[PDB]
């Protein structure tokens, strides 16, 4: 379902595509073109700026300005022919094309003719030709190299160093200029279209500012005319319009009228495209706007003085700095998040020293649940009496442990600095937390919650022993405050002093995934502590199952005599039950038991045929007897 | 701070200098283009007054040599001078410095040279003040924000038609007094005043007319009666224009944008507007249109307690604020009594406020509950209803109190339409978080549900081991008690205790009987066995093969733990006694023997055949046990099922030293 | 009906049942797209949604404590994850990755148990293939869910 | 809790404070009241 999503999905094939064939055809991303692209950016500037300078204030180019203008088409007619060598980046089929067919093609049907109008000799073939005007007119194709400026503005959009709203403005405002540019070059055109004795009738030639009068106007320096046609579009466009410059002409109406008309829809939409920007707040305003709303609820729910600067100091800690961005991160899924943080954090919980030599799914484990923090100095986070809800541990920043006697007596008694950890051994213990932490640089805490740090510590018990091991040997807590507990929480046998139990109470409540994932990951034993049971005492007997594969996993040892003297085929046949009587006597279980005579003349006393035949089929030989030599024939015939 | 000689930048005496300089600033950056395009050369009238004015900013910068500054990483405040004055030196010292130079005196005594005049537009970084007086005026929630956010547009809007007045009445005097009528005051005439020798003119004619230019330019108006004539002042009006072009596009968007971006009293009202037009629309009542509209206003007034505004604030923070405001409003609930304080401080971080009016409903009927909210204020009331439209007050739930808790342990529809009475402040706790947090915190999840059945006294529902909240619970309590089992049968006294003290209860059972009781006594640690006993356990609890911790105890042998479970209630209690007496005379083994009779079993109990166990005893030859067989038992004159006393079948044994024994219950009779 | 109605009609779990159970069914499916590499579902859970393949290849794992995995099935188009951890209200043994551009469609846990106890025989029959297709190696009883009830 | 509560509530407790006693005090919203906001928002 690719063929649907070729955007989202096989962005960049790279591979079989680069070289082909043909050897020639140049990637649009060499560093040996976009250092062409530039140079033929500031060639296509100019010659979009000189092109209506050139036709509006000369009647063909003089005699200097014909080497610039030759150089300023052999430029151009060389970007012609190399435009026969470059690669096509593609819309729909995301591969640059290297095939130059198509790129012959895509090319003749598209900006050439027009791009190879407007290198023509337009001021020689004007002055061959018998000096016509309308000659003159094909130097407006030379406009079409505004391609090389608006693909300038669309390489710049889709850079995302630079906000899309602000390339716009850009744009509109490089749209406003040369806008007025070439007003003022077709303003001034349309003042020589008229006769040199009918010059009075111009805006030009009927014009005198200060002093000054614009007589014979064609004999004054070209910078002064322009500087005059600029200046009247310039506080055109602006809408000021002083009216010292204006139309005289109806030629000159006209064009007033239609040029008025395209600044004022101009001016509209970059006024517009200005709000849109500023509509999209800054980082003040988004700050103020929560903060004016956390102020409310600040003042009505009546908080204490030290926690509303306490409050305030995060806020303004969270905006104005340190921009933690996890609310947008919160729409990416759990695995991409889980690979995020373990790109972000493993180097920091890696070199904790309480994490010793672990294993790596520990660690990813531990990585998975982290939050970063932040906080000021003067904080206290976990203060001394009470109970630890958060592990934390200091990515950087200066932390402070202290303590106190009778009095306030804050004295250091440690310095937490990167890369270590604190309500670490009061997690591990069941005690209140011994020092108030509090902050005295500007910190990134990592926290991790207590039950979390509960969950994946009885999950991962070797890493459980590891790290309490990493907690006694040290110099046993005397580096802080010599709090020294037992020996922590000791060894506990999770090997098999509970662990052989947890597997027990598995198959006893008949939780067969359980079972499987504590047998399928290694510690299958045969024995229970307190007692003699076994995983094939409990679940397939007494239990009698729940879960019918409880019997077909490993082929655990039968006939295990128990601390009570009872095989698993005893206590299958007691609860009476019919299926693992049924499939034990296969698997070779047997009947032994000590005094097996006196307890078969006790079930004929007692009573019980069912009892007495489930014990004679399941294997039993009523020969044997009692301390008085009785078979159960004896006492069966008794009573 | 151990200086004692550095000013900290909060002081109350340095902010009654800031507000100095900034008003020394605000003059100073005006004048300084009013003294470049106005002039030549000050004035001796204006000598003393460029003096001083050059002095308050020459203290200042000796004062910036002494002001601490908050640091950037590590949030402190640095008083420390070699720390301020590299900072100083690096970021605002040498365009302070120059500015402050005498550059007229400079001026005037270098032969009056035009480009020296040019260095007094660096006095220009004196609106620095002006910017950092904005920036600490927007990062101030006390000030308003449509008092800053174009206010410091009209400042622009000020600074920029000054300066540019200034600019245009300079490039008029560029040119030579001969070429006066090629310049746009010196071809000026207003009425039948003409601005001819334009230099001799007052200098607040020519400041209100450049001004006047400037500011009909900036506002687009532009008149015509003042423009420009030149080639230098039509450069300069063309980047002035385009330069104030952006700046009013620049106002507007900001006028527009905190105008589009209204408050949430006018988000509220257009909400109002149009739901009063729909309640007009459909013709609805009048305490039907009151109750909407009151509805909505209490939203509007009581949504402020989101915590949503919050989720970025740290836990320990966040934890305080809900330990200060829920946890009086949870300490005193009748369900939560006895409960342990870690898990109240876990309910407290997820409840959500909630306000009600007096009429709306909350919980109705055929629902299964997904919240369970608790009364702060209010009287709300429970109507269980019927089919035929009836309402019975059941019960009338005030502050502290409960409701839904049985509807989600039980996992049952709720029994109750709860409609409120009053003006409630509920608070909301769902089910999923509710029932994570009881199987987490299982210990509670127990008391709590010890608290749910007295209550109503179990009115029904009352095993509720169905939902898993009750499930969930028993299958920790079951593991639990095989790891207090497993502390208690090697010597793990301290694991133990901590095991207790940690909410456990020292008499659910294993898998099969075997309460740590039974471990601890057949291992004979009688520590152990004094504090479960101390602690209160039932010391007759049986197992599935009929066993008490006497038994194991006479079993494993050790007489410390026999004769301290026998100072309370031991009894032994064992069935099929008889024949257990008789099967240890047949293993002979006469120390567990001397175990059993010690303080226990009756010795008179039989087995299958009607017989004694001293029948059995002398039946062998067995005097050594035999004696200790009748220690304490009595009636020897007891015949078998085959109608045997034992005298008689002693008698046949073929040993004659255990008939000595036979002459002693002869005088009982 | 138009939309949804050609996957939901060819799924395994879905066979036998009558055509209205399958038009209350496939109103309430939600379209979803994941790209190859993310993980929809974990190793102990209770899963919370009853998914359709329409074109994929979901794998599903079981991972280890020792960072270990291996799949256990490659569930193809035309499959259904979650059902049987939901009306035998067990946790979700299968660590549910995906190896292709997957087209699943939602179906959440309490509306499925809504349309089953309203519409009985189809939830019989689904019941039944359940305990044919898995094969019911235990749990034919399966009354640990109030579904079954 | 309700003193919080005062303008976004019951607020219709007019009836009682309309004519107590001074036999003068025109209501805001009368009809006469409304023949002279309009005749003197004109003048
Ligand atoms: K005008």
């Amino acid at each position: 379902e690719t063929f649907r999503w070729l955007d989202s999905s096989e962005h960049r094939r790279i591979e079989t595509d680069g070289h082909n064939d043909y050897k020639y055809i140049i990637h649009p991303k060499n560093r040996w073109y976009k250092a062409w692209e530039m140079f033929i950016l500031v060639w296509a500037i100019y010659s979009s700026l000189f092109t209506p300078m050139e036709f509006g204030f000369f009647r063909g180019l003089p005699e200097r300005l014909f080497v610039l203008d030759i150089v300023g088409q052999i430029a151009f007619l060389v970007d012609i022919v190399l435009q026969f060598f470059v690669a096509y980046r593609d819309t729909q089929t995301y591969r640059t094309v290297y095939k130059p067919t198509r790129i012959a093609f895509r090319y003749l049907k598209s900006h050439f003719l027009m791009d190879f109008i407007g290198c023509f000799p337009w001021d020689l073939i004007y002055k061959a030709s018998g000096k016509h005007e309308l000659v003159r007119y094909l130097l407006w194709i030379r406009l079409f190299r505004v391609r090389k400026v608006v693909e300038f503005f669309q390489r710049l959009e889709k850079d995302t160093r630079i906000n899309y709203l602000f390339t716009r403005i850009l744009k509109l405002l490089f749209v406003e200029v040369y806008c007025t540019h070439t007003a003022a070059c077709i303003f001034y055109y349309l003042a020589t279209t008229l006769p040199p004795e009918n010059e009075g009738y111009t805006w030009i030639g009927s014009l005198k500012l200060g002093d000054y009068s614009y007589e014979n106007f064609r004999e004054i320096d070209l910078w002064k005319r322009y500087t005059t046609a600029l200046y009247f579009a310039i506080v055109t466009m602006a809408t000021v319009g002083y009216g010292d410059i204006h139309a005289v002409n109806l030629r000159e109406m006209i064009f007033v009228m239609i040029y008025v008309s395209f600044d004022m829809v101009l001016g509209a939409y970059l006024i517009g495209n200005i709000t849109a920007l500023i509509v999209k707040g800054s980082n003040t305003e988004r700050f103020r706007d929560k903060m004016n709303d956390l102020i409310s609820f600040m003042n009505r729910k009546k908080l204490g003085r030290d926690l509303r600067s306490q409050i305030t100091g995060h806020v303004r800690l969270q905006y104005d700095s340190h921009y933690t961005d996890t609310v947008m991160l919160q729409d990416i899924p759990a695995s991409i998040r889980a690979k995020i943080a373990q790109l972000l954090y493993l180097p920091y919980i890696k070199k904790v020293p309480l994490f010793k030599g672990c294993s790596t799914e520990f660690i990813n484990q531990i990585v998975i649940r982290l939050h970063e923090e932040y906080f000021l100095p003067g904080e206290v986070i976990t203060e001394q009496g009470n109970v630890v809800d958060h592990l934390y541990f200091v990515c950087e920043g200066l932390l402070e442990a202290l303590v106190t006697k009778t009095d306030g007596s804050e004295e250091s008694v440690t310095l937490l600095g990167p890369h270590t950890s604190f309500g670490d051994i009061s997690i591990i213990c069941n005690i209140s937390q011994p020092f108030t932490v509090r902050v005295c640089e500007l910190c990134h805490l990592l926290r991790l919650d207590k039950q979390s740090f509960s969950n994946i510590l009885e999950i991962y018990f070797h890493d459980g022993r590891t790290i309490l091991n990493n907690i006694m040997e040290e110099k046993e807590s005397n580096d802080r405050i010599k709090k020294l507990e037992s020996d922590i929480v000791i060894h506990i046998g999770k090997q098999e002093a509970e662990l052989a139990l947890k597997v027990n109470s598995a198959a006893f409540q008949g939780d067969f995934y359980q079972l499987k994932s504590l047998i399928r990951s290694g510690a299958d034993p045969n024995k229970t502590d307190y007692d003699g049971r076994s995983p094939l005492h409990l679940a397939a007997c007494r239990g009698y199952e729940d879960i019918t594969l409880f019997l077909i996993q490993e082929g655990v040892d039968v006939n295990l005599k128990d601390k009570f003297g009872h095989t698993p085929l005893f206590e299958a046949v007691k609860a009476g039950q019919e299926g693992v009587i049924g499939l034990l006597v296969k698997e070779g279980a047997s009947f032994n038991l000590e005094d097996s005579g006196n307890f078969l003349c006790t079930t004929v006393a007692k009573g019980d045929s069912d009892f007495l035949k489930r014990l004679l089929s399941s294997g039993m030989n009523p020969n044997s007897e009692d301390y008085d030599h009785r078979t159960p024939l004896h006492v069966a015939a008794s009573e | 701070n151990d200086y004692k000689y550095i000013i900290h930048p909060k002081n109350r005496w340095y902010k009654a200098w800031e507000m100095f300089i900034l008003v020394w600033a605000i003059y100073s950056s005006l004048f300084t283009p009013m003294e470049f395009g106005f002039f030549r050369g000050l004035p001796e009238r204006l000598f003393v007054l460029d003096i001083v004015g050059q002095i308050a900013f020459l203290v200042d910068i000796v004062l910036q040599f002494f002001v601490a500054y908050r640091d950037t990483q590590t949030y402190r405040t640095v008083y420390k001078p070699t720390r301020i004055a590299f900072r100083y030196l690096k970021s605002h010292f040498l365009m302070d410095f120059i500015g402050c130079f005498p550059w007229d005196l400079i001026y005037k005594a270098s032969g009056k040279h035009e480009l020296v005049r040019y260095l007094l537009w660096i006095r220009l970084f004196r609106v620095r003040k002006v910017v950092e007086f904005f920036q600490r005026l927007e990062k101030d929630t006390r000030i308003n924000y449509l008092f800053t956010r174009i206010l410091k547009l009209l400042f622009v809007e000020v600074y920029c038609t000054h300066t540019a007045a200034c600019i245009f009445y300079y490039l008029a005097t560029t040119l030579p007094p001969e070429n006066e009528g090629y310049t746009w005051i010196g071809s000026l005439k207003l009425g039948d005043y003409s601005y001819e020798n334009f230099r001799e003119i007052d200098l607040w004619k020519r400041y209100t007319t450049a001004l006047y230019f400037a500011i009909v330019t900036m506002a687009t108006v532009g008149y015509g009666d003042i423009h420009a004539v030149n080639l230098r002042e039509m450069i300069f009006v063309m980047i002035y224009v385009s330069f104030d072009m952006v700046l009013g596009a620049y106002l507007i968007g900001n006028i527009t944008a905190l105008i589009v971006k209204g408050s949430n009293t006018e988000r509220f009202r257009d909400k109002m507007n149009d739901l009063i037009s729909f309640m007009n629309r459909k013709k609805l009542g009048r305490d039907l249109r009151s109750q909407i509209t009151g509805h909505v206003r209490l939203q509007y007034d009581s949504h402020y307690t989101d915590t949503v505004m919050l989720q970025d604030i740290p836990a320990s923070i966040r934890a305080k604020i809900a330990q200060l405001l829920y946890l009086p409003y949870i300490k005193k609930v009748p369900l939560f009594k006895g409960c342990s304080t870690e898990f109240i401080n876990q309910i407290v971080i997820r409840l959500h406020e909630e306000y009600f009016l007096p009429g709306e409903v909350i919980t109705e009927q055929g629902n299964v509950v997904d919240h369970l909210y608790f009364v702060c204020e209010g009287l709300l009331e429970a109507l269980v209803t019927k089919t035929d439209g009836s309402e019975e007050s059941v019960t009338l739930l005030g502050p502290h109190t409960s409701f839904g808790d049985i509807s989600i342990i039980c996992n049952i529809s709720q029994p109750f339409t709860v409609r409120v009475c009053e003006l409630c402040h509920l608070l909301r706790l769902d089910k999923q978080s509710f029932s994570n947090i009881l199987e987490i915190y299982f210990h509670d999840g127990r008391t709590i549900l010890n608290n749910i059945m007295e209550e109503k006294e179990s009115n029904d529902r009352i095993k509720k081991l169905e939902s898993d909240i009750v499930i969930h619970i028993g299958k920790q309590e079951a593991e639990l008690a095989l790891k207090v089992n497993s502390a208690a049968f090697q010597g793990d006294f301290y694991q133990l205790k901590s095991l207790i003290r940690s909410g456990a209860d020292p008499n659910k059972t294993d898998y099969d009987g075997r309460s740590p009781l039974h471990l601890a006594a057949c291992r004979g640690y009688e520590d152990i066995t004094l504090f479960l006993i101390q602690e209160g356990v039932d010391v007759n609890l049986k197992d599935k093969f009929g066993h008490t911790p006497l038994f194991e105890a006479v079993k494993a042998g050790q007489e410390g733990v026999i004769g301290l479970l026998v100072k309370e209630g031991a009894s032994f209690n064992l069935e099929d006694s008889g024949n257990f007496l008789c099967t240890t005379v047949a293993k002979g083994d006469s120390d567990f023997l001397k175990r059993l009779l010690s303080s226990g079993m009756n010795p008179n109990s039989e087995d299958y055949d009607h017989r004694t166990p001293l029948h059995v005893a002398a039946s062998e030859g067995l005097f050594l046990m035999a004696k200790m067989l009748v220690e304490a038992g009595a009636s020897v004159i007891s015949k078998d099922r085959w109608g045997n006393s034992p005298l008689d079948e002693a008698r046949l044994c073929g040993n004659k030293k255990l008939i000595k024994l036979l002459e002693d219950v002869k005088n009982a009779q």
